[PDB]
């Protein structure tokens, strides 16, 4: 359940 | 000669079912960790309850090129978001309908 993708990213999302 | 070409589709979304969300799309930007450069802004989730969804019928992981005629193809993800937030609302309610240019990559891995 942990370690998805690889990188320090919070996934920058924007909702329009 | 068409194999791995990308097509630009333009969706025009009226600010009718707006308020539910702006358009009702969720986008996110990704960066190449190898290239150390942005890959641009891509659709992540369509909100089925928004004009862009209802009228446009756009897809997930599509690459956002331009919004209301203003292009973000070239500016970084955080830049792009500012351009989006500003133009989608400010120029969206201005025009009355918002124009979205999104790019379709002809590849099988597409949703």
């Amino acid at each position: 359940m942990l370690a998805e993708l690889y990188g320090s990213d919070p996934q920058e999302e924007l909702i329009i | 000669g068409s194999d791995g070409t990308r097509e630009f589709l333009t969706f025009e979304v009226p600010l009718n079912d707006s308020g539910s969300a702006g358009l009702g799309v969720s986008v996110k930007g990704n960066r190449s960790k190898e290239n150390h450069a942005d890959l641009g802004i891509f659709v992540k989730s369509i909100i089925n309850g928004g004009a862009a969804s209802k009228d446009g019928r756009l897809r997930v992981n599509d690459q956002l090129i331009a919004v209301n005629g203003e292009s973000l193809l070239g500016k970084a993800n955080q830049e792009a978001m500012e351009t989006l937030r500003r133009s989608m609302s400010t120029e969206g309610n201005k025009r009355g309908m918002i124009q979205l240019i999104v790019a379709r990559r002809i590849s099988r891995c597409n949703e």
